[PDB]
RNA sequence: CCGCCCGUCGCUCCUACCGAUUGAAAGAUAUGAUGAAUUGUUUGGACAAGAAAAAUUUUUUCUGGAAAAACCGUAAAUCCUAUCUUUUAAAGGAAGGAGAAGUCGUAACAAGGUUUCCGUAGGUGAACCUGCGGAAGGAUCAU
RNA sequence: AACCUGGUUGAUCUUGCCAGUAGUCAUAUGCUUGUCUCAAAGAUUAAGCCAUGCAAGUGAAAGUAUAUAUAUAUAUAUGUAGAAACUGCGAACGGCUCAUUAAAACAGUUAUAGUCUACUUGACAUUUAUAAGGAUAACUACGGAAAAGCUGUAGCUAAUACUUGCAUUAUCCUUUUGGAUAAGUAUUUGUUAGAAGGAAUUAUAACAAAGAAGUAACACGUAAAGUGUGUAUCAAUCGAGUUUCUGACCUAUCAGCUUUUGAUGUUAGGGUAUUGGCCUAACAUGGCUAUGACGGGUAACGGGGAAUUAGAGUUCGAUUCCGGAGAGGGAGCCUGAGAAAUAGCUACCACAUCUAAGGAAGGCAGCAGGCGCGUAAAUUACCCAAUUCUAAAGAAGAGAGGUAGUGACAAGAAAUAACAAUGCAAGGUUUGUAUUGGAAUGGUGGGAAUUUAAAACCUUCCCAGAGUAACAAUUGGAGGGCAAGUCUGGUGCCAGCAGCCGCGGUAAUUCCAGCUCCAAUAGCGUAUAUUAAAAUUGUUGCAGUUAAAACGCUCGUAGUUGAAUUUCAAAGAAUCAUUCUUUUUAAAAUCCGAUUUUGUUACUUUGAGUAAAUUAGAGUGUUCAAAGCAAACAGUUAAAGCAUUGUGUUUGAAUACUAUAGCAUGGAAUAACAAAAUUGAACAAGCU
RNA sequence: AAUAGAUCCGUAACUUCGGGAAAAGGAUUGGCUCUGAGGACAUUAAUGUUAACUCAGAACUGAAACGGACAAGGGGA
């Protein structure tokens, strides 16, 4: 399944020998969705327990300008660099778009410090007003397929400005 | 299937195990331990063909069963277990230890030791590991893991070991008096206690080495193991004493008689 | 699954088996010597010729060669230890000046007839 | 030289080639179609165990779940078309080679009686003849 | 041993091939065969089909033990064992064959800083307890069919099968000592710091979130405290997968191939134990090629290796070992660390078994053996004694493996006689030579010793056992090559022989025979393939006016080949008359009269990794040898060496090679490349 | 009777090299939600007024079926 029959880089064909060995496996794909919290476990050679996520609601998601990083959970999936398909039937993968909330990092900004370690960091407009919306945006890192859980962080800045350029001279 | 294989060919065995041709066609292979294949020796041939104590390996197998054999002052029932490089082993009742080295002909050997000496083993240790809690471990080519060593304590410095209390006593540099010995270059079983290094950049460190008799001969720095300063062999050398003396003159000593 | 025992032959067929000079030559040389058969007047010439062919090598390498002075005693040794000539020859080109009768001189079934036993070669035999 | 020899035509034998037969046979590559089995996911849903009530029975709840179905996925095997590879059936055709005192002719070897030869073109039963332009390997190294 | 001879002609010299010649571990086959050692053997074609029987199992301190049996003082405590079965490991090793395979496999050389890793070894760990819960075999009882290495319910028990769960440590302050602070291992995500390597986003440390799998609810008994089994992690081990750089046979009557069906690459993502078009989506039009791509063929597994060689080279390499593949053809899958496994399964295709007609089971390219094919290939034997593997690791297994049978595949040693005399021939009282007559030896028969898991073979001792040593050697020829016949008879262009030239019409040196001789001899012919011969493939090393062969001529790209020129030289010690060694002689930075580097590559010198077998070779008297890697040394029984009474010693299994590719390395020459004036520099002063 | 329009793909023998040829032989077109892309008019590299029918892939859908009627080659040796 994995590095033969393939045509060589001058262009001829490799006619094949060597019939497929188990080392070179190759799984099928797992789609995690929107869901209760269920995934399964795969048995990869020497006894490796690889934890296939194929339903996914919550995870870990991760302030960088904080450095922290809080349990939430995810509403929705909006964009991949991906193909559309992809987003549109709900899946998620280590560099989607998603929608994260904005509630539980209010609470840790008010206990931490205040208002409506290196603190004192002036965050951005742009983001206080998506957390006023209550509905503010992420981009998840883990891969769901591997370990089984959707892991986050908050996009901001120049590149949360390229990101939300592209969604909306837009529709 | 084809997995691990678990056979090795008379044929197919380590020169330096020197099995014969007619002596059948399977070779012991070594068990998984602390050393090589290639570069070590089961206790097999070194109870049967190098002590020549036993004639068939069944009773070879008599003999380990009874824990009258001991390496490292530690008893060891496996009877194709790989000795190693350089050890200490030992057989109770009759009261003898055995130290493994090199011939000028680069072979094993086993040498007669003390016990005093035996209480003394020596380990080149290969790479150093630090670990959580900034403690740091070194393996050795005995397949050792030793931990807080000394800071002093480099990637080539090699490490006395007590063998009873498992346990660090000196380590020896790789200065240019630095005594080492030959283990896996085309000039195995030459002692010498270096001339000069010469690194090389990103490539295997090859290493010129002085004789006794002044003959400069280089080998890569994997292939060394120090074994002494230049005050004297911290090991007990064996008959040849690691002096290369020269096939030529070789023959004329044989002939004489 | 195949017996680890190396074998070789030791005897070379002569090639052009029907000249008469050659062969009035051997027959000389077998009658002389009182032999069996054409195998063992052409193993001994397979022998020395080897061992000529081996010499031929050291002397076409120079002197004071590590290789020269290796083989050029360990080759003299065993020519010596045989008795093909005396102790007045000691180099390679003197090693290398042998001649065949010499060779069979040493075969122990002249030797019990040149010190008595038998009063004839086929007799010793 | 009463030498040597050429061709056509006769007879016998052998080899290869062309060959209609939508050639056939046989194999091997891409396409399309069908698609057994089967990994994974979804839908299940024989119960076997747990939670409740009465002092042998029942509803509801939560997991593990067997037959079975759908989906992408791997894909055996079979069939359509297209291509490549190997023999041969093949009526028959046209050759070549060999054997062989056969027939006719004089083609070349001498200036072979018409010097020989090339290329081209045409004719002729055949070797051959003829024209055009060349060569001497000529029969001339030479007013 | 770097080799030639016959054949074109009336005769000669050439070119030229045919034939001759020898080797083959290269096969078949004809004739013959007294011995011993040694031992190839269904590769050639059908990777065709298989009857049959076997080829993987495992318990010796240590998992479970009321099937049961036996012994210690009295139903009492221990035991010793233990069928079956649960559990654990292995069965993925090994053995076979070479279909497929043409930058594939392989080989050498790299990386994995892009990964996994069972058993073993060494270190070491984090968020009811005088010991917790179920789930079940074997087994009892009823059967089914013809059956499977088949099976249903009722009832029970365990274990090291399955499942829950019983502290404590480190850090900060007065500063031994009192308080306080804090508690997640791998793994994953976001933010900082950061002993080595060659380069880390390294080891590791800190912060914020998740976070499995554990840290023994287990069994045996060694110092005059231990072990097995099992558990989280790190490293090696035994390995494996990807992977760099280099190397391949013939073919152009294969020149342009790949790209919508991934072709070349980017991004992003899935998937893998991990990188990667491995896969998907978007994007870009790229990529290889006369230095031969893309195709085709191979009666092609590849490698070290074999034959042949003066050196070149040529051919072979299924086959001892290594790497790859497959188990009638594809494909898929669980298990397990490890299989896309076949004496594991599933489905199709082609065969094929039992059959009560319902239905079950199959893969000898494993070992013997059969059929089919073919020129061509062994016994349906014995044994784990030798080596080595599996296990719960001594006593059990292993068609692995060994031993034995057949075996003129090959290879090595070696019988079928010698001796005194007359007579004869030669010769100056010597050699050879139809007779007597006796010594000695085997083969052979037997008994024994020895030998082997058992027997036989080998060897040693004793009796019969050779005179035509009746205990009898053959194969191919006798024209030339090419040794041995115009010796004798039959035939007579017939029969025949003859690798080539040739012989055969009455005198056949060639046919058919007899005698003899010749070459080799327990071996010699015949056929095919291959090597040298062949300087008839020619790099060394061919030929081209007329023998074959200069394109009709010229241009011209790829290719091949290419003027000269850059640092000379001088002085000193040692052998034989020379040869050999040493020192310096401009300019730039380095050391306070002096300390020292001053283009790239090819090439060339040395080294490090250079599997074993095989190759040449060392040493070694298997009776020599093929061998093999041993053995030798004094010892009618003791001396020395040494140990503060006894303890053997010396040893050997080296060497070169393991490309041409890669690493380091000395380097004056020879070659190329750049720097060199449509302007380019160095130094000094000053400016930013 | 069998398709037969259009678009895209593919197209042999033979040949007078022009053809054969609509060779042969395939796929799509249905329905809708879509989307996107390809001219003239003006200001000191950019932003405003105003007129196409050609392509494309993701959906879902509807009775796995569509040039929906009309109109419109059967091919091959």
């Amino acid at each position: 399944r994995d590095g033969r029959h393939k045509l060589r880089l001058t262009g001829g064909k490799k006619k094949i020998h060597k019939k497929k060995r188990k080392y070179e496996l190759g799984r099928p794909p797992s789609n995690t969705k929107l869901g209760s919290r269920q995934v399964h476990v795969v048995r990869g050679r020497g006894r490796n327990y690889k934890y296939r996520a194929i339903k996914l609601d919550s995870g870990s998601f991760s302030w960088p300008t904080f450095g922290i990083s809080k349990n939430t959970r995810i509403i929705d999936v909006v964009y991949n660099a991906s193909n559309n398909e992809l987003v549109r039937t709900k899946t998620l993968v280590k560099n989607c778009i998603v929608v994260i909330d904005s509630h539980p990092f209010t609470t840790w900004y008010e206990n931490t410090f205040g208002t409506t370690i290196g603190k004192s960091k002036n965050i951005d407009p742009l983001l206080l007003e998506q957390f006023k919306q209550g509905r503010v945006l992420a981009c998840i890192s883990s891969r769901p397929g591997q370990c089984g859980k959707a892991d986050g962080y908050i996009i901001e800045g120049d590149e949360l400005l390229f990101y939300k350029r592209k969604m909306d001279k837009r529709n | 299937g084809k997995g691990i294989k678990k056979h090795l060919k008379r044929v197919n065995a380590p020169s330096h195990w020197m099995l014969n041709k007619m002596g059948g066609q399977y070779a012991p292979k070594t068990s998984s331990g602390p050393h090589k294949l290639l570069e070590s020796i089961p206790l097999v041939i070194l109870l049967r063909n190098r002590l020549k104590y036993a004639l068939t390996f069944d009773e070879v197998k008599m003999i380990l069963i009874q824990k009258i054999v001991k390496v490292d002052n530690k008893v060891r029932t496996d009877c194709t277990f790989p000795v190693g490089l350089m050890d200490v082993i030992h057989i109770t009742k009759s009261n003898e230890y055995f130290r493994l080295l090199y011939d000028i002909k680069g072979r094993f050997v086993p040498h007669r030791i003390t016990n005093e000496e035996s209480k003394y083993k020596l380990c080149k240790v290969k790479k150093i590991l630090l670990r959580k809690g900034r403690l740091s471990i070194a393996v050795t080519h005995d397949g050792r893991s030793i931990p807080y060593i000394h800071p002093d304590v480099k990637v080539n410095d090699t490490v006395r070991l007590d063998l009873e209390t498992g346990k660090v006593l000196e380590h020896l540099k790789f200065q240019v008096g630095s005594l080492v010995m030959v283990t896996a270059g085309h000039s195995v079983g030459r002692v010498g206690v270096i001339s000069s290094i010469d690194k090389n950049m990103g490539t295997y460190d090859i290493i010129h080495v002085k004789d006794s008799r002044n003959k400069v001969f280089a080998t890569r720095l994997s292939n060394v193991f120090v074994i002494g300063d230049n005050t004297k062999p911290y090991i007990s050398l064996p008959r040849e004493k690691g002096i290369k003396l020269d096939i030529i003159e070789e023959r004329r000593n044989r002939l004489k008689a | 699954p195949k017996s680890y025992r190396n074998y070789s032959k030791t005897a070379r067929n002569p090639k052009r088996p029907f000249e008469k000079e050659r062969l009035d030559q051997e027959l000389k040389l077998i009658g002389e010597y009182g032999l069996k058969n054409k195998r063992e007047i052409w193993r001994v010439q397979y022998l020395l010729a080897k061992i000529r062919s081996a010499a031929r090598y050291l002397l076409t390498l120079d002197e004071k060669s590590s290789k020269r002075i290796f083989q050029g005693e360990a080759l003299l040794r065993r020519m010596v230890r045989q008795g093909l000539l005396g102790e007045n020859e000691e180099k390679l080109d003197y090693v290398l000046g042998l001649t065949l009768p010499k060779l069979l001189e040493r075969r122990l079934q002249t030797k019990v007839f040149k010190l008595g036993l038998a009063k004839s070669v086929h007799h010793a035999r």
